[PDB]
């Protein structure tokens, strides 16, 4: 949750 | 170029892989996960998965996604997406290694950070530093600077 | 001997899963269901199906796949609409045709599935314009014999089961079927639970009749770990599914034939494999055959 929030994702083309 | 020396750790043949691997440990798998046929079989769902129309922001419904349709424990997920940087890319290359090299996480993989790795960054040693570019690059780096300047 | 090599262990746990995952989602106690199923979905006759009494993540899952195994098995174009998120507070129409393709197939199956299991939300969340939408695009289908629908409907919850059930009498010719789940006696659910982790692969195998045998007697024996595990089942809510989720667990942990039996023995209990451990999501599907 406290991670998740500002963990930013790199998503597929 | 098209060619990289990164395709080693990509190119892993999943039926060489037998299913469920010694490392795939109930402390990481949900009950669901021991129930694909294959390491293929699960290796296409992952694929399945990690290819939806994700939102930076949206890495609380992945984990919860990889959790529902791969059985990959929530923390477990978390663990991972952390050590990748949230390249999503550099999933499938993660549970191979870690299945082939029965070790988790992989040590030396490109992409996938380890706790070693981490600690010769945070050291502004030139030696260290050039030993971490040779493994991931300028880009993972810059990528890994920006990630805990905010973590 | 056999029951001490790691390489015959690895084929032996490969082949349990494999049985325990089928038993889990046969629904042993309703052997009609698979003629049922075939019945009215290899038909380009219309029908709309009413899953009553699906309390159990065992009944939905095995349902579920009974449905994929029957219409993987069709050849004619089969379009798969979910319903769930369109029903819930002519755009269908056209998001139905534009699967509907006349050239890679003459004739089509048009299923629409609608799951509604959760009985606390017993007020009707449903829209009825998305509702009459919905039949409006039944009605047009029905009227159209080139195109047959299949409608299932799973459901625990008569609030919303009974107001599908009158809006589709009405004004639809399509008569709907009610395919009510048994209600078992708590006598019977032990009886299907006890034949859940019993083996039938490899007949000629010296060691499974081994297994096979430890399992009974040891359910014969109520001071047994077993006996005792499958008491709390008596009262705990998803018992096919703690059953499953504990015994993929046990087998997946040991290395040894003889380590199988050892924790089934001794080392299987509430609080050993706490239910904590599981997710029990009753909308929870396993894993394809191949």
């Amino acid at each position: 949750f406290t991670v998740l929030r500002k963990l930013n994702l790199v998503p597929i083309k | 170029s098209d060619f990289s020396n990164e395709d080693i750790y990509d190119n892993i043949d999943p039926d060489t892989i037998s299913f469920p691997p010694k490392i795939a440990t109930t402390d990481l798998f949900l009950p669901l996960f021991f129930h694909f046929g294959s390491t293929r079989q699960f290796m296409d769902k992952l694929h399945e998965v990690i290819s939806g129309d994700y939102e930076p922001s949206q890495a609380e419904k992945l984990v919860q996604d990889l959790c529902d349709e791969t059985g990959i424990r929530k923390n477990f997920s978390t663990s991972i997406l952390t050590c990748l940087s949230g390249d999503l890319m550099v999933f499938p290359r993660y549970f191979l290694n870690m299945f082939k090299d029965n070790v988790n996480p992989p040590p030396n993989v490109p992409g996938i950070w380890t706790h070693d790795d981490d600690e010769s960054l945070k050291s502004n040693d030139q030696e260290q530093i050039r030993k971490l570019v040779k493994k991931h690059g300028t880009g993972r780096m810059e990528m890994r600077k920006r990630f805990f300047e905010k973590d | 001997k056999e029951r001490v090599d790691h390489v015959f262990y690895q084929k032996f746990k490969s082949m349990a899963l494999q049985e325990l995952g089928t038993n889990y989602l046969s629904i042993s106690y309703v052997p009609s269901l698979s003629k049922f199923l075939s019945k009215n979905l290899r038909s380009m006759k219309n029908c709309i199906v009413f899953f009553d009494k699906v309390e159990h993540i065992h009944q939905y899952a095995g349902i579920d796949r009974a449905v994929s195994e029957t219409l993987s098995l069709v050849d004619i174009n089969v379009v798969i609409i979910e319903m769930n998120d369109y029903l819930m507070k002519s755009d269908l129409m056209m998001m139905v045709m534009r699967k509907i393709n006349n050239d890679e197939s003459i004739d089509h199956i048009v299923y629409f599935k609608f799951e509604q299991l959760d009985k606390l939300s017993t007020s009707t969340i449903i829209e009825p314009s998305k509702l009459t939408e919905f039949i409006n695009v039944l009605s047009v289908l029905e009227k159209s014999n080139n195109i047959a629908f299949k409608v299932l409907i799973y459901s625990n919850n008569v609030s919303i089961s009974s107001l599908l059930s009158t809006s589709l009498k009405k004004k639809l010719n399509t008569k709907y079927t009610v395919f009510e789940m048994p209600i078992l006696t708590c006598a019977q659910e032990q009886e299907y639970l006890k034949k859940m982790i019993k083996f039938t692969f490899d007949s000629g195998s010296k060691l499974l009749q081994s297994y096979n045998s430890l399992v009974t007697c040891q359910l014969n024996n109520k001071e047994s770990n077993l006996a005792i595990f499958f008491e709390f089942l008596k009262v705990f809510p998803h018992p096919f599914t703690y059953l499953f989720n504990a015994y993929t667990e046990i087998i997946v942990q040991s290395r040894t034939f003889d380590e199988l039996l050892d924790k089934i023995r001794n080392r299987l209990t509430i609080k050993n494999y706490p239910h904590s451990a599981y997710n029990f999501k009753k909308n929870q599907r396993l894993p394809l055959k191949l």
